[PDB]
């Protein structure tokens, strides 16, 4: 027979599959549509508190000297693991550190300033990327001898190139511009 | 005298570099850089790659500078127009102007491919919070309904 | 603050340009309607400043350096920035909420349901 | 040199989002004026 | 007849109701996915 | 009516259908969602600087010397692949 409330009941609980359903549906349809994958070493924490996958830096310069002389938890503990890795962790170049990397089949992480990093990240094959902000900052700069008479004319030269927004415009032109991969069946 | 290092896309050799001459024969982002110090400065260069390849290091026991640092400190060259970070160790044995570019250490990594969903991950759509509490009201009808 | 307090009291009609230090602060503070979009229209920098030719100016300029290298000045800001904040400080695609009421309206439908079977049969 | 590095950025105002009714939303509060009214209206005709 | 074709087409009714429901949802989830770059604008 | 073995047999089908449908649904409006987004063209500039799919001109003609007279960016680097570009990517005819 037919009962009133197991009827209403039963429309309650309709209605709420229903929304349930097509959540579900929203929700698959949007993993789908935008296909976001979670960050395999997000944090710079991750590659400290795991020894599976190895990291290294260069076998010098300042990124290495900054493992070296790091006073930080991480970095210290990064650096800890760097010195005491067999077989060798350090490159002598970059090109080393990315043909490494792309060799290495996802077992070793390079760690490189922003800079190459975000060029290496333009060049194909296109099989490499820069995961998490950046461990510190620093800024590249115009050297000249102590006491030269270069040096007051260099410095007033780089901030009028700097504010009239042609450093920009120029990093553009090498990184972004000539990039096989812009703008990140 | 700019004195300089190989590196992409810094500077790098002209793919017809073996028939050019002077500075027509590097190209990059410290080329065209250089070419505009230069021109606000109003002196004539001539770019010059850096003998033993290296950046500024002192050595421990020898106490003394390698590379571009070492060039300038030494009177081998008047100015180096590099990717040269700016450190304290270079800092108190040369003058660095503010930084044309700001940077720091990243992580680079090869782009890792999509695991397999398995049986956990079509269920993600729908919460296993949400799982738990379907099979409660699902429980919570069928006592009703009782 | 009169920038702050203008896109607070502008109903989202007014978009205020400031440095990005002074944006990732208030993106901290309540009422936390307030967020900083997109990159940076350029890159600068604070430094110390000393009258020109200063005896000053060198040990100030190795100090800031020296504090930099051993990144006293990053715990500082996350000290004066991140960790007071009353906004900022549980992220997925899905939360229950949405789809969860329901189980309560639908408690509304069982325990009314089974009151008017109650009163049925009385 | 530089002891803090920023840049010109842009400050706009983002509303905070916040049960039963949000999943009566995109219903949009006018199912339960429309399509209840149609309920009623369908079952007073099958009346 | 009559009471038939109601339910019939109240069927189809409910039908491109929920069809909506679902489809704006799924642009809601997707749109959640989404963000909201450029400082030009 | 209530047989159990059979109503769970029904119950754990519907359920099953259910989220097959859901998926095809869902699949069907990403795949829809997809199609009608922005193709390259000066993304395709962008793509005339990825090198998975090569692209060229005519070995002589008004198209070859506007990539080789170009001061542009994008026709400029353009040229600068096709005239290096292994295997030869120019042709004879049209
Ligand atoms: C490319 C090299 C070896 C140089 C360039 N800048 C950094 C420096 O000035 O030390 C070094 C890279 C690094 O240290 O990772
Ligand atoms: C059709 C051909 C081969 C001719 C016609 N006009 C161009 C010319 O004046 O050279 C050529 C096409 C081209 O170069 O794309």
């Amino acid at each position: 027979p037919r009962s009133l409330s197991a009827r209403i009941v039963a429309g309650v609980w309709w209605f709420f599959t229903l929304i349930i359903i097509s959540s579900y549906t929203a929700n698959l349809a949007a993993f789908l549509t935008v296909e976001r994958m979670v960050s395999p070493i997000e944090s710079a924490e991750d590659l400290s508190k795991q020894t599976e996958i190895a990291y290294g830096t260069l076998d010098s310069g300042s990124t290495k000297e900054f493992f070296r002389r790091s006073k930080i938890a991480v970095f210290d503990k990064m650096w800890t693991y760097m010195r005491s890795a067999e077989p060798s962790v350090f490159v002598r170049t970059t090109a080393e550190g990315v043909a490494r990397v792309r060799k290495s089949k996802g077992k070793y992480a390079y760690l490189l300033e922003s800079t190459m990093n975000e060029y290496i990240e333009q060049r194909k094959p296109c099989d490499t990327m820069k995961v998490g902000g950046n461990l510190d900052s620093k800024g590249y700069g115009i050297a000249t001898p102590k006491g030269s008479s270069l040096g007051t004319p260099v410095n007033l030269a780089v901030l009028k190139l700097s504010e009239q927004g042609v450093l920009d415009k120029l990093k553009n032109k090498w990184w972004y511009d000539k990039g096989e991969c812009g703008a990140k069946k | 005298v700019v004195t300089t290092i190989l590196e992409s896309p810094y500077v790098m050799m002209k793919k017809n570099h073996e028939m050019l001459e002077g500075n027509e024969r590097y190209e990059g982002y410290c080329v065209d850089l250089a070419a505009e110090i230069a021109k606000h400065c109003g002196f004539k260069y001539k770019l010059t790659i850096v003998g033993d390849g290296k950046y500024g290091a002192r050595d421990a026991d020898t106490k003394i500078w390698n590379g571009m640092v070492g060039e300038l400190v030494y009177g081998k060259a008047d100015i180096a127009i590099a990717p040269l970070t700016i450190t304290l160790v270079r800092e108190e044995v040369i003058d660095f102007s503010k930084p044309f570019m700001s940077l720091g250490i990243s992580i680079m990594i090869k782009k890792p491919q999509k695991s397999k969903p398995g049986v956990f991950s079509f269920l993600d759509p729908l919460a296993y919070e949400i799982w738990m509490a379907i099979v409660f009201a699902y429980i919570g009808v069928s006592v009703v309904l009782f | 603050a009169e920038g702050v307090a203008r896109v607070r009291k502008s109903k989202g009609k007014y978009a205020y340009l400031l440095e990005s230090t002074m944006n990732e602060y208030i993106e901290q503070r309540k009422p936390c309607d307030t967020m900083k979009v997109g990159g940076n229209l350029d890159s600068k920098g604070y430094g110390i400043a000393t009258p020109k030719g200063s005896s000053l100016g060198t040990p100030v300029n190795l100090a800031v350096l020296k504090l930099s290298e051993q990144g006293v000045l990053d715990k500082l800001k996350n000290k004066w920035w991140y960790d007071k904040g009353e906004c900022g400080a549980k992220t997925s695609a899905l939360s229950l909420s949405n789809v969860a009421g329901v189980f309560y309206i639908l408690v509304g439908g069982l325990g009314l349901a089974m009151l008017v079977a109650l009163i049925e049969f009385a």
